[PDB]
């Protein structure tokens, strides 16, 4: 089976914030559970009663045809946990496994054929993945600088203002938040066409029509490739400064042994009349005090933090003595693409780059020098080596339309260089509906 | 009436061409071509020059504004005070300012009233335009004809981007055009008369 | 493919003399491209050819 | 003389509306 | 998706190699009849070419369309070439490595991340038979991983110059080649040979197998001359005419003899020493593959 | 002349001008043709303009370049006629010999 | 202690001829070119382990000299200079080195001149106490001795 | 003491505490480990630090 293959599920916090009211509003009886006596003919009826392709789990051990009848609707299972899971399934292959799940957005469109209950899309939930966990204090900061980006005065907003308890501060988090009547004893009543208004059936975020048109278009923007351009990790290694793309990333050489970094693999140690920086190496246990005839590693860093000047100074000294790799996941950057002509206006430090905070950006600069023109035949030969260690851990560029508008022998293209992307010139055309769409491709 | 909307004409773009050269660069060969055909063609040879070492597609810094608390001087958008630690000050240069920037674009777009109305516009003589053009060109066009490498076909000194651009074009599957263009929205009414450009 | 006429701008050149005995140390070590010359003055083709 | 790098970006054009005050159809 | 036929995709009349020959067009067999040796008291003997590095260079994803074969024609036969070693190209290279990739080898010769029904490609499993081999050229500049940049040129003459007779003993004398020829014959040649789609000559040099891998062979031994005889061209120590009545003969001294020229001539195309690196990488995988 | 062709009011003129380059054995041309010589490095690239020149003129400045093109002097030379006029075993260490 | 040419070395007499200027990645390149296979190595970094032999070194351009130095740093060349004559001073530790020599100069000097090296004994040097975190730096020594 | 853990030169002290900090029986924490709000307000009252 294939990746996208299998048995679908979701954990009951997601089922019940998404999925469950837009079921309640949709006038459907509540999905079956499925002890696991349950016949697949049950399921089906479930699935025909609901107009969804979900089901909840209820107790253990699910047959083996119940369950290949789950895998071949894709009907949607919704586990209270996902603790031991397969203990769930009958698996009559044995096949099926923890640790073999695949996670995955799946976006509430694909379950609901029901248009007009669905604003939003998978970019939002990939949006508040690059978010902070909040305070809502912090929740009260954004909406409160939002508010003046936009000169609103949102001033006792979210707050009483008691003549004798003082002004107090209620949290203005309320995600999918709806407006429902509740009964006197103070709890919510499902929604209900017969006495509450239509308005209230489906707040939709509290956004106008328009603003949830124009959020698709946007939410298609931030999500898009070209703008995402805060880079995450570097990659120090000690190499000749060879290839002109900027978006090179040297690649580890076989003999390398990944080690994972760790206070734990140095330490002060005696050697020839001195306290090295030994680093013992945790394939074979030995230790090397000097950073030079340690045998080649591929270092990660997952995390900067805590790491002593000596030992940071060691690593890197390691880098160019013993030709250590060493990606260094923590950092994020943005990158400057320089020109030959421009040079490296800004320049970094070994030290500033192993001790940058760990939440601020760093900016690097990277050569593109594609467009650097070949020596005069007479130039004096360059003894020395120019060399580099900073490289960018995965594409930069990705802004990239179009790269060395310049001929090379006066025909012949050279190479690295971009033609744009057949997209950027199809003047499409309007869809029926007034949706822009490229030109069809072949016929019809 | 409620101002509902910000008509404008020649409208700015979320996302605009920014371009490095290298400026030793430069073909011998100068490039007499049309005067029509330079007023369509022209802003976009000029942005692609010869020599241009690198051409990128940015967020349009002069729409997602300093006035939307936006800075786009790094190339991503970085808002200042949105996702931040409380009892203590930010500090300077914060990822977060990444995250907020999005919220701050989403916020922009989101809120994009703008509705065009078409600005001033030529109607070229047609044998007054090399037939490359011609063929793009749609009767009619707004003098900010703006940039698209498109236009660079049969005019950029640089061949290899000619015969790979003309490569494409000539391809089914992209077909490029400038100004007026028929739509199923022609001769509705609206007050005045919506077009298509 | 031209060979190039205007001055280039080259990488700065870091010229870390070599001694009998030294304590080399990487921290404060330049991470953008930088040529690393040995010897002091180079520029040894001085008998022009016209 | 030494080699030099530059940049340019397209420029926003975008207006308010104009106010004509002729009409182009009967 | 183009099927590839049980001869090999250069069956195709789509992908006929024909240089030009003093300006009209000839398929190589009949310019290379123009050559001509006359033998020297060296004798060139082929050492067996080492087996290549199994070490594919990593399969990192790569923004836009990498242009492989404008890349390797132009590394082998281009005027002043440059960045020949350059990674990231044979990286997208060992991508079409893989089992199942999403990268497809168009016609173009060029390779597009999409499925991309638009354009025309190869057959996925043979090019993947021929970048599992030549996305080796990446590694053509690491130290580790370098070829024989000498003795290689000995196999270049034997399948250039060489008689039957020479071929099948592994030694000849080393030749100075000679053709009648036309003002910048050798430049033009190498043009006429770079706008080769020499992509479909390797992937069904990888791909075919038995009594169609041979008879390919000896189809297209002569495309494979002409190649060989630019890069000879380009390494030859030195080329020269010879006024013989009216007819102006080119010579090149010598055949087989990599001569590790860098700098710029006149005369031929020339290789700096990463397109030396190149080349031989190139040599010892293309032969490695071409006796079997 | 071959440019006067729809171009002078004297009619015959372009009428004859007209009749001989309309005709196979002669045939005008301006400007960058192709020729056996295009790709070619000497420093820089040559390539063929037709010119509007006398065929004897052009006819040396042919001779010139090509004189030129196939001189193939290269920097070995030099140091060669340099160590013949420097003292005996001086050493040499310029470009590229090549 | 002089020390040992570690096992995979190849012997090479230097020759003028065995150096070249050479275009590689758009730079002119003092290559080297190494005469048991010929090949050609326009970079430091990347040549075969030499163990190089220098009789001579009269003639010798200064660019060779500090590509043969680079050579040493960066491919790990063990280079025997065997023209150098000097008188060499032992010091003791509290002594330290009261002077260096450059290796620019043991490369380009005329055959005549009488270097002064010196060497630290180490026997009486002092140990760490055993708590003291690690100095930071590595003492390195580029020139040796080929007898005691 | 908890708080030296990965932060501290001294490695068989961030060793010895990294192991009685990764012990089932005990668990570092510093800060807003519980909140209790009005019935009526909905504000916070009582939080547990």
């Amino acid at each position: 089976d294939d990746l996208d293959e299998g048995i679908r599920m979701t954990t009951y916090d997601q089922y019940l914030s998404h999925i469950r009211e837009r079921l309640h509003i949709t006038n459907v009886p509540d999905p079956i559970y499925i002890t696991g006596a349950s016949t697949p003919d049950q399921i089906a009826a479930s699935v025909q009663a609901t107009h969804v392709a979900v089901v909840l789990y209820q107790s253990g051990v699910i047959n083996g045809p119940a369950s290949t009848y789950l895998r071949e609707n894709e009907v949607l299972v919704v586990m209270p946990d996902y603790y031991d899971v397969v203990s769930r399934f009958a698996n009559a292959n044995l096949q099926m496994n923890n640790n073999r799940y695949h996670e995955s957005v799946l976006e509430i469109a694909d379950i609901f054929d029901q248009a007009d209950f669905i604003q939003t899309s998978d970019a939002v939930r990939q949006l508040r993945a690059l978010m902070p966990t909040l305070s809502t204090s912090q929740i009260r900061h954004a909406i409160e600088r939002i508010a003046q980006i936009t000169d609103v005065d949102s001033t006792d907003y979210g707050k009483l203002t008691l003549r004798f308890l003082g002004t107090l501060t209620r949290s203005l988090k309320m995600q999918n938040a709806q407006i429902r009547r509740i009964r006197p004893d103070g709890t919510v009543l499902r929604y209900d066409d017969q006495i509450d208004i239509e308005a209230f059936r489906w707040s939709r975020y509290f956004l106008d029509e328009l603003q949830l048109r124009r959020l698709s278009v946007g939410l298609r923007l931030i999500t898009n490739p070209r703008i995402a351009r805060r880079f995450n990790g570097v990659r120090i290694m000690y190499l000749t400064d060879d290839d002109p793309d900027p978006d090179f990333v040297p690649d580890v050489p076989e003999g390398y042994v990944a080690v994972q970094y760790a206070h734990r693999l140095f330490s002060s140690s005696l050697a020839n009349k001195r306290n090295r920086v030994t680093y013992t190496h945790p394939p074979t246990g030995m230790a090397y005090p000097s950073p030079t005839g340690r045998p080649h590693v591929h270092m990660t860093i997952n995390e900067r933090a805590g790491m002593s000047k000596l030992v940071a100074d060691n690593i890197i000294a390691s880098v160019i003595k013993s030709n250590w790799v060493v990606d260094i996941l923590d950092i994020e950057y943005t990158a400057e693409v320089m020109t030959p002509s421009e040079g490296y206006t800004q320049h970094v430090d070994a030290e500033s780059i192993m001790t940058a905070p760990k939440g601020k950006l760093f900016h690097l600069q990277f050569m593109d020098g594609l467009l650097r023109p070949e020596p005069s035949a007479f130039d004096p030969p360059a003894s020395g080596e120019d060399m580099r260690l900073i490289y960018p851990l995965q594409p930069i560029s990705v802004a990239r339309s179009m790269r060395a508008i310049v001929n090379h022998n006066e025909v012949d293209r050279p190479r690295g260089a971009v033609a744009p992307s057949s997209y950027e010139m199809d003047t499409g055309t309007l869809s029926r509906n007034g949706d822009l769409l490229y030109s069809p491709v072949a016929n019809g | 009436l409620s101002d509902d909307f910000k008509q404008i004409s020649d409208p700015k773009g979320y996302l605009t061409y920014s371009v490095k050269y290298e400026d030793q660069f430069t073909k011998k060969d100068k490039l007499r071509a049309s005067e029509a055909d330079d007023r369509i063609v022209g802003p976009t040879v000029n942005l692609f020059k010869y020599g241009a070492a690198v051409v990128n597609i940015d967020l349009n810094r002069d729409f997602f504004d300093t006035a939307t608390g936006i800075d786009l001087t790094k190339g991503i958008p970085l808002v200042q005070d949105l996702l931040v630690p409380i009892g203590v000050t930010a500090g300077a240069e914060q990822s977060a300012e990444y995250v907020s920037g999005l919220l701050m674009v989403l916020f922009k777009v989101m809120t994009d009233n703008r509705l065009v109305i078409v600005g001033e516009t030529t109607t070229p003589m047609s044998n007054t335009l090399s037939t490359v053009v011609n063929n793009v060109l749609r009767t009619t066009y707004h003098n900010n004809v703006g940039v698209n490498p498109a236009l660079l076909r049969d005019f950029t000194q640089v061949n290899w981007l000619n015969r790979d651009i003309t490569n494409m074009l000539q391809q089914a599957g992209t077909k490029y055009g400038l100004g007026l263009t028929e739509t199923r929205l022609d001769y509705v009414r609206l007050v005045k008369t919506i077009v298509g450009h | 493919d031209d060979v190039g006429i205007m001055q280039q701008k080259k990488p700065p050149t870091v010229v870390q003399s070599r001694t009998d005995v030294f304590n080399e140390q990487f921290a404060n070590e330049a991470l953008h491209p930088t040529t690393k010359v040995i010897f002091n003055g180079l520029d040894v083709n001085t008998e022009v050819q016209p | 003389k030494i080699a030099t790098a530059s940049s340019a970006r397209q420029a926003d054009v975008e207006k308010p509306a104009d106010v004509t005050f002729t009409i182009e159809n009967v | 998706m183009l099927q590839q036929p049980t001869g090999g995709y250069t069956t195709l009349e789509q992908f006929a190699f024909t240089i030009r020959n003093d300006g009209t067009n000839a398929t190589p067999t009949q310019f290379l009849q123009l050559l001509s040796y006359e033998a020297t008291e060296n004798e060139l003997v082929k050492k067996t070419i080492p087996t290549p590095e199994t070490h594919l260079p990593s399969a990192r994803n790569v923004p836009g369309n990498v242009y492989i074969e404008d890349a390797i024609t132009q590394a082998l036969f281009g005027i002043s070439a440059q960045n020949v070693n350059a990674h990231g190209y044979f990286s997208r290279l060992s991508a079409l490595a893989l089992p199942n990739t999403s990268a497809r080898l168009g016609l173009d010769g060029v390779i597009y991340n999409s499925e991309t029904i638009n354009i025309p490609f190869y057959d996925p499993a043979a090019v993947a038979n021929f970048a599992a081999t030549y996305a080796k050229l990446g590694n053509a500049s690491t130290p580790r991983y370098r070829a024989d940049m000498i003795d290689i040129y000995a196999h270049v003459g034997l399948e250039l110059a060489g008689t039957d007779a020479e071929r099948a003993a592994g030694v000849m004398p080393v030749k100075r080649a000679k053709f009648d020829s036309w003002e910048g014959s050798l430049i033009s040649l190498s043009r006429d040979v770079v706008n080769w789609k020499i992509l479909a000559f390797l992937i069904d040099l990888c791909s075919l197998e038995g009594e169609a891998l041979r008879a390919f062979k000896t189809r297209n031994r002569d495309v494979f001359r002409m190649m060989l005889f630019i890069m000879s061209t380009a390494v030859a120590a030195n080329v020269v005419n010879r006024k013989v009545t009216k007819r102006v003969d080119r010579v090149l001294e010598y055949i087989g003899v990599n001569s590790m020229r860098t700098a710029g001539r006149t005369a031929t195309i020339t290789y700096d020493l990463s397109r030396h690196e190149f080349a031989a990488k190139f040599l010892q995988l293309t032969f490695t593959r071409w006796n079997a | 002349p071959a440019l006067l062709r729809d171009f002078t009011q004297v009619n015959w003129l372009n009428r004859d001008i007209t009749n001989m380059l309309q005709q196979a054995g002669t045939k005008y041309g301006l400007g960058l043709t192709e020729t056996r010589l295009d790709y070619v490095r000497l420093v820089k690239t040559i390539v063929g303009h037709a010119l509007n020149i006398d065929h004897f003129a052009a006819s040396v400045l042919n001779i010139n370049l090509r004189a030129l093109m196939e001189a193939n002097v290269t920097a070995d030379d030099r140091i060669k006629a340099l160590q013949a006029h420097s003292m005996i075993s001086t050493q040499f260490h310029g470009p590229n010999q090549g």
